[PDB]
Order: C-alpha cells, then structure tokens, then sequence
RNA sequence: AGCGUGUAACCCCAUUCGU
C-alpha cells in the first residue's frame, strides 16, 4: 500500500510561496530567481558557441577560393550586401510614367 | 503545343465546357474570404480546406428566388449586395464579433511588445 | 462530489462516452428542416469506401 | 500581549505579494565586421540593402484610395490576422496531444522488450548446449 | 589610432612670463 502512504501525504496541496523584492530596492527592479536566470544564462551559452563556430571556420578560409558570385559583387566594409537590382527604364518608358502620374 | 494550350483554357468535357475567369481584385478579395470562412463564427466550426491555392476553374453566381420559401428563406432585395465582402461589411453581428476579436489580440500584442 | 452516488457517476460516464464517440462515427439524424446544405465543407478528395477482394 | 496593550505589527517585507512578471527580450548576436571578412564565402552571412533612397524626378505619387475599399481591406487583413493567430492556436494543441502520445508509446516497448529477453532466455541455454558439441569438433571438422 | 555587443593623449603652430 504505497500508493495509500502517497495519497495520504499529499492531501494538502498548498505550496511554498515565492518572495520579492524588498521595497527599498524596488527602483532596480525584480527579484530574479533560479527560472529568471536561466533564460539569460542559456541565451549567453547559445551566442558563444556561435561565435566560436565562426571563428574555427576562419582558420581554414583559403583566400584563393573562387566562385562565381563574385564576379558581381563586391564586398562592402567586409560585409557581403547584396544590391538590390536596376530597373533599366528607357525615356519612351519614362514619359508615359509622368503621363500617367499628371 | 497550341493544341495543348487551347484545352487548358477549359474545364473540358467532363464538366461541359467550363471556363477560367480572369482573376481580378475584386474576384481574389471574395476568394480569399471563403478560404477564412472558419474564423467568421465563433460557434460554427468547418471542415479543412479541399485546396492551399485557388480553384482554376470557378464561376460566381446568385441563388434564385422560389414563390413556396417567401418566408422561409428570403432576403429583402435592400438587404442583399453585389460581392461576398460587401455582404460581410453590411452584417452587424459579423462586424460586432470581429472588432472585438481584432482589438484583444492587439491589446495582447501590445503588451507583448512590452 | 460525484464520487459519493455510484449511480450518477456512472450516468456521466455514459454522456462523456458518447460525446467521445461522435469524433469516431456520424450519428444518424432525419430531415426535420428543409434540406440547405452540410453545414460544413464538403471534400471531395476523401474516400472512405471499404475495399473488396 | 493580551494583558498589556502590544499590538502584533507585521513587516511588509516579510508578507507574500503577487510578483508580476513581464517576459524578457534580448538583442540580436552582432558579428564583427573582420570576423564578417575571415569567413569563408559558403558561411558568410549575406543580407539585402534597404537602398530607400529615390531621386526627385524618378519618384511617383501614391496612390489615393477611395473610403469605400480601404473599409473592404482592412475588414479582410483584421479577418487574416484572426485566422492566423487561430490556426496557429490549434497548431500547438495537435503538437502537445501528439507529444504525450508518442511518450505514451514508449512505455510499451520498455516493457516489451523485458518480456522478450525473458522469453528469449529459456531458449538461449538449449542453443548453447549445442554449440559445445562443435568444440570437441571444431578441430576435426 | 588600435583591441573591446549579456535587456585619444603625446605631438604641432602661435601668446605671455622668467632665474
């Protein structure tokens, strides 16, 4: 009958209660708990091992690597943006725009 | 190839000659409302979608009136539209329902943002 | 509360069990209105024939 | 306390209060414009420019609509933005139902596979009885 | 100038003072 020593022991069920800041600190802010820190501490974890990812790729960067996209492109600050495309209209095409638009 | 052409403009045979219409903004505004239809009623409840996209082969028309359901099931000419949206911008208790819905949701939002 | 009458706790397991079957099977219902369609959808792409062989 | 007039004063810090919690956003990782460059061209990050920019002249006037179809489009974006929000709804209720369903499952062939090494047991020493007699013939054949 | 995403001095041109 161990189930029976279970049931008879939870037969209350209020819980202990959590606590808050005390009010002559309440400008900084909440209290954080065990549950509030996790969530900052899993978000730091998640960007270093990120970052460490990058850094181990650009060991091995060969910089004789080619491709055909960068014919086209060039790097801006080290940074690859991709321009946005030309629209290429003719003055034919120009003059029925300000037709239309008057 | 233009043979082919020539019988995807149609429905066929099987359905006697069906035909695309030209898909507009006022056809696409109706189509896309059938689709949320299931959001219109909170105590109604339907059946998933047949299709993702937009049937190819449609045509809208107009129940007709019949003399044995004159007060059965009749809607005063006043009281009836041109276009499916134009019925769903004239009901009350649509309308009623849908603001409410769209403000919570915002208010949620808003907070949420915070 | 309901644990304390045996037979009315067996008179709600009744009204859960059948609420429970209709996901399973389609109660059976007359034509006491004028027919105006399903309610619902009608899909055309579900088959729910039974095979023979 | 009752026979004197001491009065039971309680702190305020010590009493239980409602904490009221709001939920927490955190900035988006930054890359370092050198590490952007050392990065090999398959794992380089490549984004779109916003380029907002229009000369005087190229630019067009927007279009002014009627109040009669901006009461038609915004009926059927507060329409799409209930939808939305619904079906994404009803996509968690299928995702948690499953969840404990396939957690369900597993509790069988857990017990399942006990009963089959069990079974398989009173089996295995008759095979292995017979595998002896292939020793004292291994070496004959 | 160059390292450093957790809700610039120094230098340089000129002004004044003075063993």
């Amino acid at each position: 009958m161990a189930a029976a020593f279970r049931k008879a022991a939870k037969s209350r069920q209020r819980e202990h209660r959590e606590r808050s800041q005390p009010g002559f600190r309440k400008h900084l802010g909440l209290l954080e708990k065990k549950k509030d820190y996790k969530l900052r501490a899993d978000d730091y974890r998640k960007k270093q091992e990120y970052l460490k990812a990058l850094r181990k790729k650009a060991l091995e960067k060969n910089p004789d690597e080619f491709y055909y996209k960068m014919t086209r492109v060039k790097l801006q600050d080290g940074v690859h943006i991709i321009k946005e495309t030309k629209e290429e209209v003719t003055p034919e095409q120009l003059k029925l725009m300000r037709t239309q638009d008057v | 190839k233009k043979r082919r052409k020539e019988r995807q403009k149609t429905a066929g045979d099987g359905w006697f000659g069906m035909k695309a219409p030209e898909m507009t903004n006022e056809l696409k505004n109706d189509l896309k409302a059938l689709k949320m239809r299931a959001s219109m009623d909170p105590k109604r409840f339907y059946k998933k979608n047949d299709r993702d996209g937009f049937p190819k082969y449609f045509q809208i028309g107009t129940i007709v009136d019949n003399p044995a359901d004159f007060y059965h099931s009749r809607i005063p000419k006043k009281q009836r539209k041109r276009t499916i949206v134009e019925e769903l911008l004239a009901d009350s208790e649509f309308r009623r329902y849908n603001r409410r819905k769209y403000s919570e949701i915002m208010a949620e939002k808003a907070a949420n943002a915070a | 509360k309901i644990d304390r009458n045996p037979r009315v706790k067996h008179r709600e397991k009744f009204r859960r069990a059948k609420i429970r079957r209709r996901g399973q099977v389609r109660e059976v219902r007359k034509e006491e209105q004028r027919y105006s369609g399903e309610l619902s959808g009608i899909r055309a792409g579900v088959k729910k024939s039974i095979k023979l062989k | 306390r009752l026979a004197h007039g001491v009065r039971l004063k309680a702190n305020k810090d010590s009493l239980y209060k409602p904490i009221l919690r709001q939920k927490k956003h955190f900035n988006s990782l930054h890359i370092p414009k050198a590490l952007q460059k050392a990065l090999p061209f398959k794992n380089k990050p490549k984004t779109q420019a916003k380029a907002g920019k229009v000369p005087k002249d190229r630019r067009r006037p927007a279009v002014i609509r009627e109040p009669h179809e901006r009461k038609i489009l915004a009926l059927l974006d507060a329409l799409s933005t209930v939808h939305s929000q619904k079906m994404k709804k009803a996509k968690e209720q299928r995702h948690l139902h499953n969840k404990e369903h396939f957690r369900a499952k597993q509790k069988e062939e857990e017990e399942k596979l006990k009963r089959q090494k069990d079974l398989r047991k009173k089996l295995f020493r008759i095979q292995g009885q017979k595998e002896r007699r292939n020793q004292k013939s291994s070496l004959k054949g």
